[PDB]
């Protein structure tokens, strides 16, 4: 479970728990032009790696562009 | 005993944007961790913060520092409402006025990359140079509050 808000979509997502970035986008059914999470806050921009990698985790929240 | 009623507690964390909740607590209440919530004090008293987890905070409170407690008029111990922020809006333009250069020692570091949310009437206190300094925000553009993004336009009186 992930909470995904903005670019005019606001909708938990649920998906894999070994889960990929790639996937994260395939699930969103929006042009994601960035995505900012975690505290204090990292930023990418999507204009590939297991969400875990880069410390997204279940019941957290992810804001795009 | 209202799941959403929750007894205010001291921050570890002084940031002036930011509650924490047990892990259980958000469980229960479908919160997540980065989402702004709408907190209620007194009076109409309102502040919108980021909610953050802490495994050392007690199901039934909710850490939040000085800041935040006097923008609510609480004092520990008293109680508040959580509830989600449905939408706040980044802002295109804000208006502060120091009380007793402040934007390149306080504000800009304050803010950048921050997304800090912020409320119409709040005051907050930036650390840097000598001295901390207090604000007040007079004034957002959408009003009553907003995110301060890297493109929202700071007017320092």
């Amino acid at each position: 479970k992930l909470k995904v808000t903005g670019a005019g979509i606001n909708q938990v997502v649920t998906l894999k728990q070994d889960a990929t970035l790639n996937d994260l986008i395939e699930h969103i059914n929006v042009d994601v032009k960035t995505m900012r999470f975690g505290y204090p806050p990292q930023r990418i921009n999507l204009q590939q790696t297991q969400l875990d990698e880069l410390g997204i985790n279940s019941g957290e929240k992810i804001t795009i562009e | 005993n209202r799941p959403n009623r929750l007894i205010v507690d001291e921050a570890i964390n002084e940031d002036n944007s930011v509650v924490s909740l047990s892990q259980p607590k958000m469980d229960e209440l479908q919160l997540f961790r980065g989402d702004t919530v709408l907190l209620k004090g007194k009076k109409r008293r309102e502040a919108v913060c980021i909610v953050l987890s802490d495994d050392t905070c007690s199901d039934e409170k909710i850490r939040m520092n000085r800041v935040v407690r006097n923008n609510l008029r609480v004092r520990l111990g008293d109680v508040i409402s959580i509830q989600p922020c449905p939408d706040v809006k980044y802002g295109k333009r804000i208006h502060v006025l120091p009380i007793d250069n402040l934007f390149e020692v306080y504000l800009k570091p304050y803010f950048l990359e921050a997304y800090r949310p912020i409320r119409k009437g709040d005051i907050f206190l930036v650390r840097g140079g000598m001295r901390a300094v207090e604000f007040k925000v007079v004034e957002t553009d959408p009003s009553p509050y907003c995110i301060v993004a890297p493109d929202t336009v700071i007017h320092c009186e």
